[PDB]
Protein backbone atom coordinates (compact mmCIF):
# COMPACT_ATOMS: atom_id res chain seq x y z
CA UNK A 1 0.00 0.00 0.00
CA UNK A 2 1.75 2.96 -1.39
CA UNK A 3 -1.06 4.95 -2.53
CA UNK A 4 -2.90 5.57 1.28
CA UNK A 5 0.82 5.89 3.07
CA UNK A 6 2.72 8.23 1.01
CA UNK A 7 2.14 11.99 -0.76
CA UNK A 8 4.56 14.18 -1.49
CA UNK A 9 6.81 15.89 1.22
CA UNK A 10 6.19 12.72 2.88
CA UNK A 11 4.02 11.59 6.09
CA UNK A 12 5.70 11.04 9.21
CA UNK A 13 2.48 9.89 11.27
CA UNK A 14 2.81 6.16 11.74
CA UNK A 15 4.72 5.31 14.80
CA UNK A 16 6.76 2.21 16.11
CA UNK A 17 8.59 1.26 19.29
CA UNK A 18 12.48 0.46 19.88
CA UNK A 19 12.99 0.84 23.48
CA UNK A 20 10.84 -1.07 26.29
CA UNK A 21 11.85 -2.02 29.59
CA UNK A 22 10.91 -5.79 28.86
CA UNK A 23 9.74 -8.21 26.08
CA UNK A 24 6.40 -8.10 24.74
CA UNK A 25 3.81 -10.59 25.92
CA UNK A 26 1.93 -12.49 23.33
CA UNK A 27 -1.36 -10.46 22.32
CA UNK A 28 -0.50 -7.65 24.88
CA UNK A 29 -0.19 -4.27 24.11
CA UNK A 30 2.07 -1.50 25.58
CA UNK A 31 0.86 2.33 24.15
CA UNK A 32 2.85 4.29 26.59
CA UNK A 33 5.26 7.20 26.27
CA UNK A 34 7.79 6.87 29.02
CA UNK A 35 11.42 8.13 28.25
CA UNK A 36 13.68 4.72 28.14
CA UNK A 37 15.98 4.58 31.30
CA UNK A 38 19.98 4.23 30.36
CA UNK A 39 21.60 2.87 33.62
CA UNK A 40 20.73 4.90 37.23
CA UNK A 41 19.43 8.40 35.43
CA UNK A 42 15.99 9.08 36.24
CA UNK A 43 15.81 11.84 33.32
CA UNK A 44 12.57 12.60 32.03
CA UNK A 45 13.08 14.28 28.53
CA UNK A 46 14.88 13.76 24.96
CA UNK A 47 18.46 13.75 24.76
CA UNK A 48 21.21 12.32 26.50
CA UNK A 49 21.21 8.74 27.92
CA UNK A 50 16.98 9.20 28.04
CA UNK A 51 15.08 8.28 24.67
CA UNK A 52 11.57 8.54 23.92
CA UNK A 53 10.59 4.99 23.62
CA UNK A 54 9.18 4.88 20.31
CA UNK A 55 10.40 6.85 16.67
CA UNK A 56 8.46 7.74 13.43
CA UNK A 57 7.93 5.31 10.67
CA UNK A 58 7.98 7.75 8.46
CA UNK A 59 7.02 6.99 5.03
CA UNK A 60 7.80 8.35 1.20
CA UNK A 61 5.91 7.57 -2.17
CA UNK A 62 9.86 6.94 -3.25
CA UNK A 63 11.46 4.19 -1.39
CA UNK A 64 13.14 0.45 -1.87
CA UNK A 65 10.76 -2.33 -1.56
CA UNK A 66 12.36 -3.27 1.67
CA UNK A 67 11.20 0.30 2.62
CA UNK A 68 7.81 0.45 1.15
CA UNK A 69 4.60 1.39 3.59
CA UNK A 70 3.01 -2.63 3.47
CA UNK A 71 -0.42 -3.09 4.88
CA UNK A 72 -0.53 -6.40 7.68
CA UNK A 73 -3.50 -7.40 9.57
CA UNK A 74 -3.26 -10.82 10.70
CA UNK A 75 -5.93 -13.01 11.31
CA UNK A 76 -6.41 -15.71 14.25
CA UNK A 77 -8.57 -18.63 14.98
CA UNK A 78 -9.08 -20.23 17.87
CA UNK A 79 -10.33 -24.12 16.22
CA UNK A 80 -10.79 -27.23 18.41
CA UNK A 81 -14.13 -29.18 18.39
CA UNK A 82 -16.60 -26.60 19.86
CA UNK A 83 -19.24 -24.76 19.01
CA UNK A 84 -19.14 -21.93 16.61
CA UNK A 85 -19.78 -18.31 16.04
CA UNK A 86 -18.43 -18.18 12.03
CA UNK A 87 -19.46 -20.21 10.03
CA UNK A 88 -19.06 -20.83 5.81
CA UNK A 89 -21.41 -21.50 3.57
CA UNK A 90 -23.40 -24.78 3.44
CA UNK A 91 -26.84 -25.28 3.42
CA UNK A 92 -28.48 -27.92 5.84
CA UNK A 93 -29.93 -30.88 5.16
CA UNK A 94 -32.34 -33.01 6.98
CA UNK A 95 -32.40 -35.33 10.17
CA UNK A 96 -32.84 -38.97 9.13
CA UNK B 1 36.91 5.38 26.07
CA UNK B 2 39.32 7.34 28.21
CA UNK B 3 41.67 8.42 25.41
CA UNK B 4 42.12 12.24 24.50
CA UNK B 5 42.96 12.46 21.18
CA UNK B 6 40.40 10.26 19.10
CA UNK B 7 41.00 10.38 15.64
CA UNK B 8 38.44 11.99 13.29
CA UNK B 9 35.76 10.45 11.25
CA UNK B 10 38.49 10.64 8.07
CA UNK B 11 40.36 7.78 9.70
CA UNK B 12 37.14 6.46 12.02
CA UNK B 13 40.60 5.00 14.32
CA UNK B 14 38.97 1.29 14.82
CA UNK B 15 40.80 -0.48 17.69
CA UNK B 16 40.46 -4.58 18.26
CA UNK B 17 39.47 -6.26 21.42
CA UNK B 18 40.08 -9.54 22.21
CA UNK B 19 41.18 -11.61 25.08
CA UNK B 20 38.99 -10.62 28.02
CA UNK B 21 35.94 -10.01 29.49
CA UNK B 22 33.26 -7.23 28.65
CA UNK B 23 32.05 -5.76 31.57
CA UNK B 24 29.47 -2.42 30.43
CA UNK B 25 29.72 -1.27 33.75
CA UNK B 26 33.01 0.38 33.01
CA UNK B 27 31.79 1.84 29.95
CA UNK B 28 29.16 3.27 31.31
CA UNK B 29 30.59 5.08 34.23
CA UNK B 30 33.39 6.79 32.03
CA UNK B 31 30.11 8.83 29.50
CA UNK B 32 27.32 10.28 30.03
CA UNK B 33 26.04 9.11 27.12
CA UNK B 34 23.90 11.46 24.08
CA UNK B 35 23.57 8.48 21.80
CA UNK B 36 23.08 5.06 23.16
CA UNK B 37 21.31 2.96 20.44
CA UNK B 38 21.71 -0.55 19.09
CA UNK B 39 20.92 -2.52 16.29
CA UNK B 40 21.96 -6.32 16.74
CA UNK B 41 21.99 -6.40 20.74
CA UNK B 42 20.05 -5.07 23.41
CA UNK B 43 21.30 -2.49 25.61
CA UNK B 44 20.34 -4.07 28.56
CA UNK B 45 21.38 -7.70 26.90
CA UNK B 46 24.99 -7.41 26.69
CA UNK B 47 26.47 -9.12 29.64
CA UNK B 48 25.23 -12.27 29.26
C1 LIG C 1 -4.71 -5.72 29.37
O1 LIG C 1 -4.46 -7.03 28.88
C2 LIG C 1 -4.50 -7.10 27.44
C3 LIG C 1 -4.34 -8.56 27.07
O2 LIG C 1 -3.08 -9.06 27.50
C4 LIG C 1 -3.40 -6.23 26.86
O3 LIG C 1 -3.47 -6.27 25.44
C5 LIG C 1 -3.58 -4.79 27.33
O4 LIG C 1 -2.50 -3.98 26.87
C6 LIG C 1 -3.67 -4.72 28.85
N1 LIG C 1 -3.99 -3.39 29.31
C7 LIG C 1 -3.17 -2.34 29.24
C8 LIG C 1 -3.77 -1.01 29.59
O5 LIG C 1 -1.99 -2.46 28.93
C1 LIG D 1 39.66 9.00 32.46
O1 LIG D 1 40.51 8.52 33.50
C2 LIG D 1 40.84 9.51 34.48
C3 LIG D 1 41.82 8.87 35.44
O2 LIG D 1 41.49 7.51 35.69
C4 LIG D 1 39.57 9.99 35.17
O3 LIG D 1 39.90 11.02 36.10
C5 LIG D 1 38.59 10.53 34.14
O4 LIG D 1 37.36 10.86 34.77
C6 LIG D 1 38.33 9.48 33.05
N1 LIG D 1 37.47 10.03 32.02
C7 LIG D 1 36.73 9.27 31.20
C8 LIG D 1 35.90 10.00 30.19
O5 LIG D 1 36.75 8.04 31.26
Amino acid sequence: SNKLDSKHSGNYDYWYRLFRKSKLKPFERDISTEIYQAGNKPCKGKGPNCYFPLQSYGFRPTYGVGHQPYRVVVLSFELLHAPATVCGPKKSTNLV
Amino acid sequence: FNATRFASVYAWNRTRISNCVADYSVLYNFAPFFAFKCYGVSPTKLND
